[PDB]
RNA sequence: AUCGCUUCUCGGCCUGGCUAAGAUCAAGUGUAGUAUCUGUUCUUAUCAGUUUAAUAUCUGAUGUCCUCUCGAGGAC
């Protein structure tokens, strides 16, 4: 494994996701991919909002106050 | 570039701060409407008051857009 | 007179500003810039869009010659389409977080402004008062 | 268990159309089609990993009784 | 769709006027500017009815409009500042029956723009130059000479630019056979902008700067430069030489304040105000229209009150300072955005609301039953001469141009028998308003 | 057909009429172009006056014939900018 | 143009490709 | 009739599927052009007219085959200009007796005009080329060029100023020549021509 | 001295308008209240990416042009192709042989066909949106096919007639997990062509 | 019927004279700038300074007290 892209990808700070069982991926564009998954799509099932674009911005548990079933 | 073209009336550059700007375009606007006569007309005969004291309104309103800078 | 040849053009110059050359592209530039500066003022700004809509990718080219045909282009599409959709363009990446790439959107707008000092007072984006100072003027919602 | 077999097709139904009857029925995230170095054809069946596992499960459940290519597709749990 | 749009009813609402000598000839010729189209009269004065000479419709929006004549000459030149950047100084041709374009200079874009010039036109009183300067920071002055056979020679205008410098008003001073001058009334922004806390915009006010144009020296200069406690919501240029003093007079809210070039009186007149008058005295009165009648051998003046009775001042110089002003309120007259007082018995008053008023003026202006305050007269700084409102009786108002400017709502229906359908509009404002049917035949 | 040098003048035009030399003759002043020679050069300055009289608003050569703006660049009315002969800098 | 699917790779003549024979150890990193 | 286009300050039109037996309020069609519309009159279903407050006129129709139950869908600027003035009023109305049934606006400053369509596609070139060879022959006295007066605040679009065209008739009589020369006609031809356009309202 | 996403996502009225990095801008409020409008447009991918814009291809082909349907109803290109195959197999003897000595009237076809194709025939093109921005892909992905809907591919190859074999399975199993707002229409939503859904 | 030899049919598989080798030849710039070859490239530890949309770049120490002989033990 070569570390010229391990230094130009990001993959040098690894992102914690704190929905997914707080699990700590390598590179941005990881975290920035958890937002269509298998396992964080049930963690966010399991925050009580449906999957839509405002829910593809949050990455904390408080931010389920500030839900789909907020305003109507 | 040119040093007349940043110097020109509503020009900016990359680190122009956002009231600077809203200024701007509010002394634009302001400007516009002062020169514009259908448009002072508009903003004018709307309200009962003179076409050349809309004017001194609009160019108290002027000095008032750089009233609150930050 | 080039206005009954623009639609036939068009899928010629969409199919070159894709092209992975910047010779193609700075070519097809400097088409969008001589026809967007031909036929100003006869209706044809649907495909002027849509040729818009391939140039403005290719803003961030660092050739000087590529970089020319995309401000003359640029230039051209302002001249033709009209400052309100070019301030629709440039009114989200002007207060970008990147210094380049702001700086670039803003010297596309410095010279939208140069060009169109007049005419960007209606075409501003309607933003209401904030802590800072007024904003909405109340001059353009007086009707008689 | 995300990634379901598709088979029971023909060589008119590929990728693009398992990926289009997948656009019609529930969204697969990747698809695994290899084919092999002399031949170069798609075999009918392949691994369509979906973006959930209850598409996988509408898929080998609900979706494994269409006529793909003439043939009737059937999708496994993989 | 193809669509091929002709306007019906004009429009007739002068946003501005000039008067003088511009057709050629002794008749009096009033160019207004009624929008996209500038109208200019020569109507007779003994008929008294106000008859439209010819119209040229320029297509273009009018920032700021003056006319000028040259030394000797019997035709009075326009220099038009429009919306695009040639500003153009044509001569009317009465053979013709319209103007022609004796020069246009370009001076930069098109459009309203903040540091285009052509928001404020002015010409010098000897013939000299012609001035054009922007709302805000830049300002130029073109000499303007005559050539060997008595043609505007125009000449490249000197820059005179200054940072965050905004003008409210303008005016070429009367400075007789010497350089000429003009006086502007700055008001600084680079201060204001640079205080976040505001206190500089309250400390800002404007200032008179008169600027003398240096044509053997080939440059401009800033002569004079005087703060003023008012803010100058107008100016007006006493005029000088033979008939009265040379200087300036600003008007605010019940203050008109006259200052000559040096040391002057700087009499301070209060407004003349109504005679138990029932609009509030919140709102201050300043003169918004003026209008400066010079004789042959005197000079006087009319200004617009808040009520929009038109009130004449004359002008006691006494060849040392400025003295007296005897501001009586000469007639009562409608809201008129602008007024001028022609020669021969001709007052052309542009109403904003309704129909212009050409009034005839028979009588020398002392024909005012009203109240006459002076500036020489003292007061308690509280009220001026309570000048009551008088009839038509110093000039009585002999053609009544109907404009419908402004328009607020319209339908055209043929629920009328006529040979044409009947379009009425509603319009107006304040109690000055109507509902005019119009149908033709 | 340009450079990226040579900044103009950028001044204030006057009633100084433009001249070019017969070795780029007709060319546009400010887009190099030969399309619809419209509008009329100004040269605002001393660029006229003194030594430099009737001579190029391009490279330097005795100039024989008036200098005109295209149409495409009159379009945006470009001939506002100012003068367009070259002071080499 | 000529394009090096093992080098990933083009070249302006034909030359350079010809002197595209580096190209061993790109191949030795693309085999696998 | 099942729909509703109202002007906003920022959108010059926004339609909504005016379903009063459902009771839902869904908006069928949007605007991407900024303008602050103060007037209504519409030539079609799908069509709006709106005057915008720096005196523009825009006629911008929906595009075809857009589901009315929908949303997020744009309606394209079918024709714009500028009048010269701030237009108040408009009203898709036949303002003369008989005639052609146009649309007559009237504006703030004292204006009113009919905007008549043109149904002839060859009298629509001829008046192209009339107006073609007018904005060279006879340039406005302010210096401005006309298109760019026409079109100050967005360009303009399948419009043409009848102001030109009552002008070209008012030039003088070599001017007259020149331009039946140019447009390979007669100037009492262009004059008769100019009067069926003015008769036909 | 900059807020997290979670203050920016409850100030904005648009927390899906709020980018990764729009956090660290100087003005993250006025970004997020100028991304919001309905006429904006996002910053092209490449300030993020390392490959230059539309550079890092290198290994692929691609079909040469698709001519539009009038000009190939004029027919140039079989003349044309016809051209260059005689061209290429002759030397450069005849080449300068040709040179001094022409032959014209080569294709020598009219003027009223291309008039006609120019005028006559004259379609007009497909123009995307005023907000669309193309980017390395944007080439493959014309489904918005509606979800719900099966291709009219899939319909012939399964003998659906326009009634799907599947279609019973769909309407007895109710909506697919995957696509939820996904509405079909014919069984869930009482579909004109193959798209029969939405 | 197996085996070796001979002969023939059918299917993919090596296959253009002479003369003096018949004779002779073969020319562009300059200034900027871009792209592609080829070479050099990228694993030591957290934190801080600078830098950046963010990375990258970027300057500094990389478990302490005592004892024994970079190693071990002790209240730690
Ligand atoms: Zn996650
Ligand atoms: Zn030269
Ligand atoms: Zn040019
Ligand atoms: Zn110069
Ligand atoms: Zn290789």
């Amino acid at each position: 494994i070569p570390y010229w892209l391990y230094k130009l990808h990001g993959l040098n700070i690894n992102y914690n996701c704190e929905i997914c069982g707080n699990y700590t991926y390598r590179g941005p564009k990881a975290f920035q991919r958890h937002f269509a998954e298998w396992r964080h799509a049930h963690g966010m099932r399991c925050l009580g909002i449906p999957n839509t674009a405002h829910f593809a911005n949050v990455t904390q548990i408080e931010d389920a106050v500030s839900l789909w079933a907020k305003l109507k | 570039l040119e040093h007349l073209q940043s110097k020109y009336i509503g020009t900016g550059h990359a680190d122009t701060t956002k009231w600077e700007w809203l200024v701007n375009q509010h002394r634009d606007s302001y400007c516009s409407y002062m020169g514009h006569f259908d448009l002072l007309n508009y903003f004018a005969i709307a309200e009962n008051e003179s076409k050349a004291r809309v004017r001194f309104n609009l160019m108290e309103k002027m000095l008032q857009p750089c009233g609150p800078p930050a | 007179m080039g206005k009954d040849y623009i639609y036939a053009v068009t899928p010629l110059l969409e199919d070159a500003l894709m092209d992975r050359d910047l010779v193609h592209r700075q070519t097809a530039s400097a088409v969008v810039q001589h026809m967007s500066l031909g036929v100003y003022g006869f209706g044809c700004e649907d495909s002027l869009n849509h040729l818009l809509n391939y140039v403005w990718p290719n803003v961030f080219e660092t050739s000087p010659h590529v970089i020319q045909a995309v401000m003359g282009a640029l230039e051209g599409l302002r001249v033709a389409i009209g400052p309100c959709r070019m301030l629709q363009y440039c009114l989200q990446g002007l207060f970008h977080p990147a210094r380049k790439v702001r700086d670039v959107y803003w010297k596309i707008y410095n010279s939208i402004y140069i060009g169109s000092q007049d005419a960007l007072i209606a075409h501003y984006p309607r933003i209401y008062n904030d802590d800072k100072n007024t904003y909405i003027r109340y001059e353009l919602d007086y009707i008689l | 268990d995300a990634t379901v077999y598709v088979g029971g097709l023909d060589e008119k139904v590929s990728e693009p159309l398992l990926w289009e009857l997948f656009l019609q029925a529930g969204p697969v995230v990747n698809t695994h089609m290899p084919k092999d170095r002399v031949t170069g054809q798609h075999q009918g069946y392949g691994f369509v990993e979906f973006l959930s596992e209850e598409d996988a499960d509408y898929a080998i459940k609900i979706m494994n009784m269409i006529k793909l290519y003439g043939k009737p597709i059937r999708v496994n749990k993989a | 769709m193809f669509l091929y749009n002709l306007t019906l009813q004009r429009a007739t609402g002068i946003s501005f006027a000039i008067h003088g000598n511009f057709s050629g000839t002794k008749q009096q010729e009033i160019v207004v500017s009624r929008g996209k189209i500038l109208e200019l009269l020569r109507p007779d004065p003994n008929t008294g009815k106000v008859h439209t000479l010819l119209t040229v419709e320029v297509f273009g929006v009018i920032r700021s409009l003056m006319a000028f004549r040259l030394t000797g000459g019997t035709k009075d030149y326009i220099v038009v500042g429009s919306d695009s950047g040639r500003i153009v100084i044509l001569e009317y041709q009465p053979s013709k029956n319209m103007f022609e374009k004796i020069h246009q200079e370009t001076f930069g874009k098109s459009g309203c723009r903040r540091i285009v010039p052509g928001q404020f036109l002015a010409v010098d009183p000897k013939g000299r130059a012609v001035m054009i300067s922007a709302i805000e920071k830049q300002k130029l002055v073109y000499i303007l000479n005559r050539d060997a056979a008595a043609r505007l020679t125009i000449s490249s205008p000197l820059e005179a630019h200054k940072a965050n410098t905004l003008v409210y008003h303008v005016v070429g001073v009367d400075v007789g056979f010497e350089n000429p001058m003009f006086a502007c009334l700055e008001m600084d922004y680079e201060e204001a902008d640079n205080d976040p806390t505001g206190e500089a915009a309250a400390n800002t006010q404007q200032t008179l700067t008169f600027y003398e144009l240096d044509l053997g020296l080939n440059h401009v200069v800033r002569k004079y430069s005087e703060p003023l406690e008012e803010h100058g919501n107008f100016l007006i240029t006493v005029p000088g030489g033979s008939d009265g003093p040379s200087g300036v007079l600003i008007c605010s809210e019940n203050y008109i304040t006259y200052k000559n070039f040096g040391d002057q009186p700087d009499i301070r007149c209060p407004i003349p105000r109504r005679r138990n008058d029932l609009d509030d005295p919140e709102r201050g009165m300043i003169f918004v229209c003026s209008a400066t009648h010079k004789t042959k051998s005197m000079f006087f003046f009319l200004a617009q009150t808040e009520q929009g009775d038109i009130f004449k001042i004359t002008l006691e110089t006494d060849e040392d300072m400025v003295t007296e002003i005897r501001l009586k309120y000469f007639d009562t007259v409608p809201v008129a955005a602008a007024m001028c007082v022609l020669k021969t018995g001709f007052l052309f008053v542009a109403s904003e609301f309704g129909n212009h008023y050409l009034y005839q003026i028979a009588h020398l202006g002392d024909d005012d039953e009203e109240p006459e305050f002076s500036s020489a007269m003292p007061l308690e700084e509280g009220d001026t001469f309570f000048f009551q409102p008088r009839p038509l009786k110093n000039l009585v108002l002999v053609d009544e141009l109907d404009s419908l400017s402004p328009i607020l709502f319209c339908q055209i229906a043929d629920l009328a028998n006529e040979d044409t359908p009947q379009l009425y509009v509603a319009c107006g404002r304040g109690p000055r308003s109507s509902l005019r049917v119009l149908r033709h035949g | 057909k340009h450079h990226p040098d040579l900044i103009f003048c950028r001044k204030q035009a006057g009633v100084a009429i433009g001249r070019l030399c017969e070795k780029c003759d007709g060319k546009c002043v400010i887009c190099d172009s030969y399309v619809r020679p419209c509008t009329l050069v100004r040269i605002c300055d001393e660029c006229n006056y003194g030594s430099y009289q009737g001579r190029c608003v391009i490279c330097g050569g005795p100039g024989v014939s008036d200098a005109y703006y295209c149409k495409e660049c009159t379009i945006q009315e470009k001939d506002r900018d100012g003068c367009p002969k070259i002071v080499n800098l | 143009s000529y394009e090096c699917k093992l080098c990933l790779t083009l070249h302006n003549n034909e030359g350079s490709y010809l002197a595209h024979t580096k190209h061993q150890t790109n191949l030795a990193r693309r085999a696998a | 009739g099942h729909r509703v286009i109202v002007s906003d300050v920022q959108e010059s039109f926004i339609w909504v599927r005016y379903k009063r037996n459902e009771n839902q309020l869904i908006i069928f069609a949007d605007d991407t052009y900024p303008r602050w519309v103060t007037t209504a009159s519409l030539l079609d279903y799908d069509t709006v007219a709106g005057a915008d407050k720096f005196g523009n006129i825009c006629v911008v129709r929906l595009p075809p085959n857009t589901n009315d139950e929908v949303d997020s869908q744009k309606a394209e600027v079918i024709m714009n200009y500028h009048v010269g003035e701030t237009v108040l009023s408009l009203q898709k109305t036949t303002l003369i007796p008989g005639g052609s049934e146009s649309l007559v606006y009237t504006t703030l400053s004292g204006g009113i005009g009919i905007l008549v369509p043109f149904t002839s596609h060859e009298d629509h070139d001829f008046f192209q080329h009339v107006e073609m060879h007018l904005r060279s022959e006879h340039p406005p006295l302010c210096g401005r060029d006309h298109l760019s007066f026409r079109s100050y605040y967005f360009p303009v679009k399948n419009v043409i100023d009848g102001d030109l065209c009552e002008q070209f008739n008012s030039m003088e009589p070599n001017k007259q020549k020149n331009v039946s020369e140019e447009l390979d006609r007669t100037p009492p031809e262009v004059s008769k021509k100019l009067e069926d356009i003015r008769t036909r309202y | 001295n900059r807020f997290t996403v979670a203050e920016l996502k409850q100030l904005v009225a648009r927390p899906d308008v709020v980018e990764m990095h729009d956090v660290t801008a100087q003005d993250p409020k006025l970004l997020v209240h100028l991304k919001a409008t309905r006429n904006s447009v996002p910053v092209p991918r490449h300030w993020c990416f390392k490959r230059k814009y539309l550079q890092g291809k290198r290994g692929i082909e691609k079909p040469p042009f698709e001519l539009p349907d009038f000009i190939k109803r004029t027919g140039i290109q079989e003349m044309r192709e016809a051209l260059q195959e005689k061209e290429e197999q002759k030397t450069m003897k005849s080449k300068m042989r040709e040179k001094v000595r022409p032959k014209m009237g080569k294709i020598d076809i009219d003027y009223q066909k291309l008039h006609d194709a120019f005028f006559k025939w004259q379609t007009k093109p497909k123009l995307t949106i005023h907000g669309d921005l193309y980017y390395e892909g944007k080439e493959f992905e014309t489904r918005l096919k509606k979800p719900g809907d099966l291709s009219d591919e899939l319909r012939i190859s399964l003998g659906m007639p326009v009634p799907p074999p599947w279609l019973i399975a769909m309407q007895r199993y109710g909506p697919p997990p995957s696509y939820p707002n996904l509405k079909i229409p014919g069984l869930n939503s009482p579909l004109y062509g193959d798209v029969f859904g939405t």
